[PDB]
């Protein structure tokens, strides 16, 4: 079977550059099209361009033609992309994806910020004062993604919702998690959202009470 | 650029049922050498892409029989005779013919199920983070259908644009449901300055809008 | 214009 094994994870400053590969499996690399594709966070696909690896040729769109430049090793049967003078539009998951997009690769997430590494501010969302409450945990102002949510040491998982991070003009992210629960458990139930940011090595186990 | 027209943008199925959903291109996709460089994709959600039809109407390997692919001139369908679970997520059309190579901008498929209203919640700002110098005022839709919902802030009567952000959860794997969180930031100084913050909620669910609202 |  055709195989597409992309690099792992990046996280640059702006003005950086970056290089991206695609290493193949189960066929005769020099001989087929590479296509790399652009997703940015929620949004669609875009095609950057491709390269036949047996001559180097190359098809570009021009949106992408000064900043990305497409390569190939062949004797390591290896496809890549560098990104140049990076800035924070170039934040997306790139691909690559063989001939008429018939194989694709799992993805390589890129991240561009001038941010440095911060754990969370966690604070509560009191249960206000049909026999449901509401209540959760604020985690703000961390930086890199991600930030997991647990409730009450994964005692607690009905009704719980954690919400995809927003990326804030500070640079760092935030996200609530909230949980509904019985009105009638407030006063007898305890609630605590157990954070964790491994980038940080921060964790806090942070009690919601009314 | 040939432009790849994507219709609709949601498209909400039933296990069980058909689908059909539409991709129009500005220009002919017919090349030199006969063939119709038209492909359409998958997309499930936290996956990379996969290739499902290709040259219009031939399917992958692999690829259920439900699909079918057409065309007529620049007019594409991709159709689905009984939606499994497994088909739910972005479709894409893609067309290679002519540089640069370009894609629509996806066809969400997602569950239909009955209209069901949001609850609302609205949250003031902790004393810890007043302490630290800031304020988020959140406010919880919790489990509406469908996902269009408009949530708007009023802070003593001020519409407030631009000054919140929204994050929306995946379609509920149980009830098919959405929530979404809307969150409104200021400084303490500023928060502290006005009394009535309230979020006004309107869903096809609610029969007028609702407003949660609290004062400081 | 493409392969495979
Ligand atoms: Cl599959
Ligand atoms: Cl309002």
């Amino acid at each position: 079977e055709v195989q597409l094994q992309q690099s792992g994870p990046e996280l640059v400053k702006p003005g950086a550059s970056v290089k991206i590969s695609c290493k193949t499996s189960g066929y005769t690399f020099s001989n087929s099209w590479m296509n790399w594709v652009k997703q940015r966070p929620g949004q669609g696909l875009e095609w950057i361009g491709r390269i036949y690896p047996g001559d180097g040729d190359t098809n570009y769109n021009g949106k992408f033609k000064d900043k990305a430049t497409l390569t190939t090793d062949k004797s390591s049967s290896t496809a890549y992309m560098r990104l140049s003078s990076l800035t924070s539009v170039d934040s997306a998951v790139y691909f690559c994806a063989r001939s008429l997009f018939d194989y694709w690769g799992q993805g390589t997430t890129l991240t561009v910020s001038s941010a440095s590494t911060k754990g969370p501010s966690v604070f509560p969302l009191a249960p206000s004062s049909g026999g449901t409450a509401a209540l959760g945990c604020l985690v703000k102002d961390y930086f890199p993604e991600p930030v997991t949510v647990s409730w009450n040491s994964g005692a607690l998982t009905s009704g719980v919702h954690t919400f995809p991070a927003v990326l804030q003009s500070s640079g760092l992210y935030s996200l609530s998690s909230v949980v509904t629960v019985p009105s009638s458990s407030l006063g007898t139930q305890t609630y605590i959202c157990n954070v964790n940011h491994k980038p940080s090595n921060t964790k806090v186990d942070k009690r919601v009470e009314p | 650029d040939v432009v790849m027209t994507q219709t609709p943008l949601t498209l909400s199925v039933t296990i069980g049922q058909p689908a059909s959903i539409s991709c129009k291109s500005s220009q002919s996709l017919l090349d030199s050498d006969g063939k119709t460089y038209l492909i359409w994709l998958l997309q499930r959600p936290g996956q990379s892409p996969k290739r499902l039809i290709y040259l219009v109407s031939k399917l992958d390997s692999g690829v259920p029989d439900r699909f079918t692919g057409s065309g007529s001139g620049t007019d594409f369908t991709l159709k689905i005779s009984r939606v499994e679970a497994e088909d739910l997520g972005v479709y894409y059309c893609c067309q290679g013919t002519h540089f640069p190579f370009t894609f629509g901008v996806g066809t969400k498929l997602e569950l239909k199920r009955t209209v069901a209203a949001p609850s609302v919640f609205i949250f003031p700002p902790s004393d810890e983070q007043l302490k630290s110098g800031t304020a988020s005022v959140v406010c919880l839709l919790n489990n509406f259908y469908p996902r269009e919902a408009k949530v708007q802030w009023k802070v003593d009567n001020a519409l407030q644009s631009g000054n919140s952000q929204e994050s929306v959860t995946e379609q509920d794997s149980k009830d098919s449901t959405y929530s979404l969180s809307s969150t409104l930031t200021l400084s303490k100084a500023d928060y502290e300055k006005h009394k009535v913050y309230a979020c006004e909620v309107t869903h096809q669910g609610l029969s007028s809008p609702v407003t949660k609202s609290f004062n400081r | 214009k493409h392969t495979d």
